[PDB]
């Protein structure tokens, strides 16, 4: 009667084990579905894509050329100078 | 395929029950511990109860019977020393294994913190690439759709 | 009873025994502080 | 208040636990500065769709 | 479980120990420096 106890006193220990076990290897499981590059899964693998489809967007419209770029910078920072210095002037 | 977005509520959902199924089976697992606590205490006190009454057997000149009450209670001491030193084995594995449980909680709710976002981003990402395929079908020469293929009718 | 009373332990952790050496600590303190200046203030 | 009446082996303790926190400050801090950028640039498309 | 056990140290593998003595070493040294200004601040 005493040694039939013990083991059912011990019993429930290691079925927290290994139910916690069993939710450890869980977990990091999910984590790992959800961590860097080195496994490449859902977290890094959904962002993919994001990228194919933004990738998809520049093909079907292609972005205005660096060129322009420096036209609109160029000509809007001497518009704005012009426009300011015009209005400072214009001020006396 | 399933779509994997949809997965993602399903397996931190599903992986909260998990976390309460394994948060209340902890619980049991204490219980237990401080039962056998109160085991060990309960059987030391009968031997101490035993050597009260050796104290007073002992008494009065009567050896013969306290010898025999102090041979009752080494049994009783064996079950002391041999329940006590599983006491103390278990108490690292309590202490170790609400440690992962309690950095588990913090990880589990950062991942669900990002998990949003990214919904955010692919939800305006199927958006974003809904909105040019549209103007797309709007657009000039360059894809020959309805806002220049209805004006040829 | 208990692994209910455990459940509650887990889902509010009862304050570190730290805290119960500061409050402890800094009470009979305070306390004596109170009244230090009381018994003095008498005077 | 720890620290001062001399007693500094007390001080030494809280000074740990609070390295603990100050983890989660530095670290959830990072997260924020980066999702500043996302929420910032998001609306840009939007408010030109 | 140790084998479960084990498979979750080659998903994620632990921190090398050099990291922990450098974590170890910087803290003890950061706990120091903020201690030493304190104590150095009380004054």
């Amino acid at each position: 009667e005493r040694k039939y106890l013990e083991l059912k006193s011990q019993k429930n220990l290691y079925l927290a084990r290994l139910k916690s076990a069993i939710a450890a290897q869980k977990i990091e499981e999910i984590a790992g579905n959800l961590d860097n590059a080195s496994a490449s899964s859902l977290f890094e693998r959904i962002e993919t894509k994001i990228l194919e489809l933004e990738a998809e967007r520049e093909l079907l419209n292609p972005p205005p050329s660096p060129l322009d770029k420096k036209f609109e910078q160029w000509e809007e920072q001497q518009a704005v100078e012009a426009t300011l210095a015009a209005m400072k002037a214009r001020r006396s | 395929q399933e779509a994997p977005e949809d997965l993602l509520e399903r397996l931190l959902g599903e992986m909260e029950l998990e976390l309460i199924e394994l948060r209340r089976a902890l619980a049991q697992t204490i219980a237990t511990f401080k039962s056998t606590e109160r085991q060990r205490d309960a059987q030391q006190l009968i031997a101490q109860r035993w050597y009260e009454k050796a104290q007073a057997a002992l008494d009065r000149g009567n050896e013969q019977l306290a010898r025999e009450a102090l041979g009752q209670r080494q049994s009783y001491q064996s079950h002391t020393e041999a329940l006590g030193k599983s006491l103390g084995e278990q108490r690292a594995l309590v202490e170790q294994v609400r440690g992962q449980l309690q950095k588990l909680e913090r990880k589990y709710l950062e991942l669900k913190s990002q998990k949003n976002l990214y919904l955010a981003r692919l939800k305006s990402a199927i958006a974003a690439q809904k909105i040019e395929e549209i103007a797309g079908n709007l657009d000039n020469a360059s894809a020959s759709s309805l806002f220049e293929r209805i004006e040829t009718k």
